[PDB]
Order: structure tokens, then sequence, then C-alpha cells
């Protein structure tokens, strides 16, 4: 006897089962949205410096006498002449310090073109996208916490209200700090939603429907990213599309507020009477109410008690230490790796949403593909397979030259593809390997790192100017090494999942 | 410091070939980037040719493609331009710099094409 015993005696398929679960789900589009955001907000446009208005523009040449023109004949980026002409009848260059000059061919006004984040001091844009995910680890740890110690439904609702002001306010930031500030506030609520939606749904949820779970939660993270094509493909501005996708989590508060709280929650936080109500309520939601009538405050207390009666000694073992690292370093490196490759669309030739949409689309057939793996040959060579192929993707897309454009596109496609099967196997195989004292802690310590990780992913993308394209050797270079160290280390096609510490040795 | 000076402005008549040499000192002809700009009386300073660093390549204009000749010399840290069948237009001074952008500017050579 146990909790699962009294929620098939509510059911597990009924209404609220169902309408629970997919409201609670249905902001994870634009958490996808939000995530990526940085992308279709923060392109650097054509832009040259802007010549001095003392000089006429039109009687002293034109718009080329003072712009040298690049390697591929494109005005400079961060430069220019301080006369049209150097005859005699000093310093010549100079800095744009009147200004840039941007084009509104395709991109009306991004944040870089709001701000002049070009050349020297450039990294700032790349430092607003790592502060963001930041605010993501850091809320993912203290607001996790917080929620353990406190609840779910008001920690959804603090993480539902602070997104949607952050991102409101966002949109409407005068001075880049204030929007780095709201940026890292952003990612505070939003990494706490987005990890405290799968432990909800997975706490109100029976025991055969957790590949439910995981299987939804993907198809709404593809789905939601395919939304943000369509959005960027619809409106340009920054702020009106920052405002479109910051909105849908304002109206959604409304109706979160008549969430149900956890009632295996309640039933760990020692009280029952709450619990007993929590059932009672959603028997009535689920229409059946002489089943649940019989549900008394010692029916459940006779029920659940054998559930009822960390880091430090995660570390000490030296086996356990070791497979944590292992497990925490391919975390680091997976997220790392697949930050850094959507991330950038620059150096793509194609359109941003053609090249988002197919993204899009090939993550279904990605998922399907390590599926079918994992349930027919297995999980770890499909694992270092897809990390083999991702890597060589990334280093064969950066070494090609820029001009090739079809090629490049598919690869990157298809690199994003299979990394997005390596991070479910990864799932998969953290969930399915650790010890049940640990898993959860285990869980959670995978995907710090992964945060981790995706936090220096912007910063090591920053160094774009040392060389054009050893960002993408080292995203190319580091997900290698992850498959090589992940090569070794124990198999569970035994489906042992152990319970004790004592028998991770005696599968090996 | 970085002298740039160059020689070879004269008065050629048009489909003459004349060459145009800038004296570089500080750094190699293979080593930086190497252009020669021209600016004609009354017009502006237009890009004509470039040279990159270790022989990456080689860009001309668009008025210029497949009309002159631009080639370096790192033995005696020069570059040499020479060009074919001058334009009546083509008539402008020109001027060498050290980079696609940099401090150092030649001090300039002017040619005549007449007829
Ligand atoms: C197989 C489901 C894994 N998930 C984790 C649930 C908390 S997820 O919903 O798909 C997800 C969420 C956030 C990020 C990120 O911000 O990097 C990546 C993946």
């Amino acid at each position: 006897m146990a909790f699962n015993d009294l929620l098939k005696q509510v059911g597990g398929v009924g209404r609220f089962q169902l309408i629970q679960v997919t409201m609670v789900v249905a902001p994870l589009l634009l958490m996808a949205s939000h995530n990526t955001l940085q992308n279709f907000t923060a392109a650097i446009p054509p832009h040259h410096c802007r010549p001095p208005a003392n000089a006429n523009l039109s009687k002293d040449g034109g718009l080329e006498a003072w712009l040298p023109l690049d390697k591929q004949g494109q005005p400079e980026s961060c430069l220019r002449f301080t006369s049209p002409q150097w005859g005699p009848p000093t310093r010549v260059t100079e800095p744009c310090i009147d200004g840039w000059v941007y084009d509104n061919s395709t991109f009306p006004s991004t944040i870089v073109t709001e701000w002049n984040l070009v050349c020297s001091h450039r990294a700032f844009r790349q430092l607003a996208q790592s502060l963001y995910m930041v605010g993501v680890l850091l809320g993912a740890m203290v607001f996790g916490y917080l929620a353990d110690r406190l609840g779910r439904r008001k920690v959804l609702i603090l993480n539902y209200l602070q997104t949607a002001v952050s991102g409101t306010c966002a949109a409407y930031a005068p001075n880049y700090t204030v929007y780095c500030v709201f940026r890292l506030l952003s990612g505070m609520s939003l990494a706490s939603i987005a990890i405290n939606c799968m432990t909800l749904n997975v706490e109100w949820m029976p025991i055969h429907t957790r590949a439910y779970v995981g299987t939804l939660i993907g198809y709404v993270y593809s789905l939601g990213q395919f939304l943000l094509a369509g959005i960027a493909y619809a409106v340009p501005h920054w702020r009106h599309l920052q405002l479109v996708v910051s909105v849908p989590f304002f109206i959604a508060f409304i109706y979160s507020w008549f969430f149900i709280e956890s009632a295996r929650w309640y039933s760990s936080s020692g009280r029952l009477d709450l619990t007993l109500r929590a059932l009672q309520r959603v028997a009535r939601i689920n229409g059946k109410q002489e089943e649940g009538a019989k549900l008394s405050i010692e029916v459940l207390r006779t029920s659940l008690q054998k559930e009822l009666t960390s880091a430090m000694e995660l570390l000490r073992c030296p086996t356990l230490r070791h497979l944590f690292l292992c497990l925490s370093m391919l975390w680091f490196a997976t997220s790392f790796a697949y930050y850094g490759l959507v991330m950038d669309l620059q150096g793509f030739g194609v359109s941003m949403y053609l090249i988002q949409v197919i993204f899009g689309a090939v993550d279904l057939p990605a998922k399907f593909v390590c599926f079918l793996v994992i349930n027919s040959m297995g999980r770890r060579p499909a694992q270092m397979a897809s990390l083999l192929l991702a890597g060589i993707c990334i280093l064969v897309n950066g070494i090609i030259p820029k001009s090739h454009t079809i090629i490049r596109t598919s690869l990157a496609v298809l690199g994003k593809g299979c990394l997005a099967s390596s991070f479910n196997c990864i799932f998969l195989y953290t969930g399915e390997l650790y010890p049940t004292v640990i898993r959860q802690t285990g869980l959670g310590m995978g995907s710090t790192m992964a945060r981790v990780g995706s936090i220096v992913s912007p910063l090591v993308s920053m160094t774009a100017e040392f060389y054009p394209s050893m960002p993408l050797f080292i995203f190319g270079a580091v997900p290698v090494v992850a498959s090589a160290v992940t090569a070794l280390l124990p198999e569970t096609l035994g489906q042992p999942l152990p319970d004790t510490v004592q028998d991770l040795k005696s599968r090996s | 410091q970085v002298q740039l000076v160059e020689s070879g402005g004269g008065l050629v008549q048009a489909g003459g070939s004349l060459r145009l040499s800038c004296a570089a000192s500080g750094f190699p002809v293979k080593t930086e980037w190497m252009e020669w700009y021209r600016q004609a009386p009354g017009k502006e300073r237009e890009w004509v040719a470039a040279i990159w660093s270790y022989g990456s390549g080689t860009r001309y204009a668009d008025s210029v493609k497949g009309r002159f000749t631009i080639s370096r010399d790192n033995a005696k840290n020069t570059v040499y331009l020479q060009m074919n069948s001058l334009k009546p237009e083509d008539t402008a001074v020109y001027y060498c710099l050290v980079r696609v952008g940099s401090w150092y500017h030649g001090q300039g050579t002017q040619v005549t094409v007449s007829a």
C-alpha cells in the first residue's frame, strides 16, 4: 500500500489528470522561446562607421572615402579614415566615435543596434546571455530548495509572476545593465518553472507515466521552438517580439491560480488534513465521490508510512565519486556543446527563420531514432555514437569555408538532432543508473553541471576575435572528449536498477 | 618608425605600362595587409587593389578587374604595381597604406594618363 494505490483508486487517466498536466506544461513552449530568444534579439546586422557630420556626404565623394573595405569588399566594422583624401596640399585611421550606421534591410532594430555593441566592448552581447544563464543556474538551485521548503503551487505562481514582469521590463529596459539584470531575474524564474513543471507532473502521475511525461515534455519543447520560429517570422522588432513572448506567462498566470498542490508533498510535509482536502477536491473534479468518501485521515495514515521512515557521501565513496564525476562531466559537455551550437547562426548564410524551423523539424526524427536505438541495440553505444557524430559535425562545419551554405546548414541540422538524441539518452541513463537513494540528488547534480556548461558556452563563444571559428573548434572538441570518457563506465543492459551503494560493485 | 616612400610618377600615353612601388620598412611584404589606393583630382580616394599577408589572396576593383596587376616583393620589402591599357580616367595620385586600416599612409605618387 502506497500513494500509487490511492491514486489509481482515484484514477490516473481522468479529466483532471490531463487538464492539469497540459496547462502546467503549456508555458514550456515560451520557455524554449525565451531560452533561444537572444539569437533572434542579438543579431548583428552589417554596420560601419558613421561619417562625421561636418563633412558633406554628397559632393565630397559619397560613402566610400571614409570607410575602408574588408577582405570581402564590405565596409569596415569599427574603423574609419580621419580625412577623405590625405593630400599635403598625425593619425589617419579612427574608431567610430561619431556613432555607427546600421542597415534595416532585414532586422529593423535589435539590441546591438540599440546600444552599439560592436568591436570594442562587443563582448557585452555574449555577456547578456551568460548572465541570463547564470540566473538560470541560480534559480534552479535556490528556488528549487525554497520550493522544497515551502511547496510547489506558490513557487509556480511566483515563477510565473517573476517571468512575466522580468520579460516586460527587459523589453522596456533603458540601459544595458538594467537589461542584463532583468535577464538575470528572468532566468532565475525560468529555470525554476522548468524544473518544477517536471517535478510536479512526475509527483501527480502514477508509476507507469514517467515515459509519457518525458515524451510530452520533449514534444512541447520542440513545438515551442517552432513557435519561436513562427513568432520571429511574424514580428521583427525586438521590443514587440519580447513583449509577445513575455505576455503569455502573464495571461497563463490567471488560470495558473487554479493549480492543485502535490498531495505527495503534503504527505511528506507531515500534515494530512490538507492532503485529505486535496484528495477530496480532486475526486470532486474527477467526478467520482463514492469511492473517495472512504478516504479518511487514518486511511492514508495506514497507507503512507514506509517511504516516510547528500553530497559529502556522494564524493566520499571512491567508485561513487568516480562515476558521479564522469556523469556530471558528460552533462556539462553535452549541454555546453548544445548551447554553443544552437546560439550561433550568423555564419549560416540562410534566413534565420528557415534554419530555425528546420531545427524544429529535425528534433522529432532524432527522438524516434534515439528511442529505437536504445530499445534495440542499447543506450551506451548510442550515447558515444551520438557524441561522435555531433563532434565530427561541429569540426567539419568549422573547417569548411563559409562560402558553402547548404552542406553547412544540413550538417548543423544533423548535429543538433543527434545532440538532442544524446540529451534524451543521457537523461535516461542517469535516471536508470544511479541508486535510488541518491537518484534525485544525482539528477540535480547533473542538471547543475549542465547549467554550468551552458553558462560557460557564451563565455567561450565570446572569443571570436582571436580566430573566427575557434569557438566552433572548442565546441566540437569538448564532446569528442566527452565520448572518450563515456566509453568507460558500467553498462545497464542487465536492468539491475541498484538501490544500495553496495550494489554498484556487484554489477561491475 | 615605418617609411612608405613610393616612386613611379610620370606621364605616359594611354595603353602603356607603368610600374609603381612603395619602399616599406619595419615589416615584411607577406606579414601584413598591403593595399594601394588612388585619389583622382576632384574624386574620392577609392580602393584599387590589395595584397594580404603570406599571399592569402589578391583582390581588385570592379572598374579595375582585369585591367591592372598588383604584385609584391619580400626581398626589398616593396610591392610592385603595374597596369596595362591605362584608361583616360585612370590618371590619379596613387598611394599605399600599411594594412586594411593602419596608422601609416604613403606620401603619394601622381601619375598622368593624358591621351
Ligand atoms: C528529457 C527532458 C529533460 N528536461 C529537463 C526537465 C527539467 S527538458 O524539459 O526537456 C529541458 C529543460 C531545460 C533545458 C535547458 O534550459 O537547458 C534543457 C532541457
